[PDB]
């Protein structure tokens, strides 16, 4: 719903995997509550 | 008044705008700075958790209406003092009034120059303008000198127009150009280390 | 062309701007030149 | 040579038939709306009404 239909969105190429990863991160950090990406991965480095 | 910054309203189009600024002294107090409107109302965007830096070119997109712009409208920026901040910081503001159908000549003259230059130097008119370096004190002679130097450093060394521009004393551009990766990002954050 | 491109047109106002438009556009009418096709045909550059 | 002149003739005739190439505006009233603001039912109802 927030997606903006702009020529740059329509034209510019991005990596699909990066987009999958962004989609997963914005949910995992919403769950954890942390907004820092690097702090989150640091907590991700020890968790099982 | 003494020295604060320069503020500019960059009209993208209908109900789309931009604010560029470079606050001079950026060392006192700054936490989630603010954007003021009509000098007393409408905190427009309070979302940046960063501090603006000295002599640094920033750009924040903002949505306004041309109606209020038709009359004198003082838009301001408030570097937010930590807990309280309404005007008691070192506040800065500026007005922007629009009135169409005026002053056609001086822009068309610069267009005459840039179109002659594009046609002659063979590069496209968008390239010749993006590769033109403009400063508030930049004389036209030094501007053309920078352009011709760029063409020369592109002839010898056989480099890109962007590399030639960087050789012609051009800053790093944070803004994504031509629907591509910005220079700053393809330089440092491609891919961001760690 | 060098004499053309070295003039200080930016920050040039008053009757001096009138002089400069009469010098740099002696035969065309600026209002008739305003349009995009006219600009493309005057400078012999592509309209797009 | 003469057939090349004739070919230029036929192409010029087709061009005169087509007319003047329509310039494609890009600086136009198209803001960049969000998907939700572009996909409204009020947006279609007002139009058709």
């Amino acid at each position: 719903a927030k997606l903006v239909l702009s020529q740059d969105n329509l034209d510019n190429e991005i990596s699909a995997l990066s987009l999958a990863n962004e989609q997963l991160e914005t949910a995992l950090m919403a769950q954890t509550g942390k907004t820092d990406k690097n702090k989150y991965y640091e907590t991700l480095a020890t968790s099982r | 008044e003494k020295q604060a910054d320069y503020i500019d309203l960059i009209p993208q189009g209908g109900n789309q705008f931009l604010v560029n600024f470079s606050v001079k002294k950026t060392k006192k107090d700054a936490t989630h700075f603010s954007i003021g409107y009509n000098k007393s109302f409408n905190n427009l965007a309070d979302k940046n958790g960063f501090v603006p830096l000295a002599g640094e070119h920033y750009s924040i997109p903002v949505t306004l209406d041309a109606k209020i712009l038709e009359k004198k409208t003082k838009i301001g920026i408030t570097r937010k003092k930590p807990e309280p901040a309404s005007d008691e910081n070192h506040y800065t503001s500026a007005t922007f009034t629009i009135h169409p159908n005026a002053e056609p000549g001086i822009w068309l003259l610069r267009l005459n120059k840039t179109l002659r230059l594009a046609k002659v130097s063979g590069m496209t008119p968008h390239e010749t303008q993006h590769a033109l370096i403009h400063v508030r004190n930049d004389s036209s002679e030094y501007e053309l000198r920078r352009f011709t130097e760029t063409l020369l450093y592109r002839k010898r060394y056989g480099i890109d127009t962007e590399t030639a521009l960087m050789l012609c004393n051009a800053g790093i551009s944070r803004i994504s150009y031509d629907g591509q990766l910005s220079h700053f990002d393809r330089l440092f954050n491609n891919p961001p280390l760690n | 062309l060098y004499n053309i491109l070295t003039e200080d047109t930016e920050s040039l106002t008053g009757s001096d701007l009138e002089n400069s438009l009469k010098r740099n556009f002696p035969k065309v009418k600026i209002k008739d030149l305003m349009t995009l096709d006219a600009l493309a045909n005057y400078y012999e550059l592509p309209a797009d | 040579r003469d057939t090349l002149n004739e070919a230029k003739m036929w192409y010029m005739q087709a061009l005169g038939l087509l007319g003047d190439k329509p310039v494609s505006i890009f600086s136009n009233g198209w803001e960049n709306p969000s998907l939700s603001n572009a996909a409204d039912k009020t947006q279609a109802k007002q139009f058709h009404d």
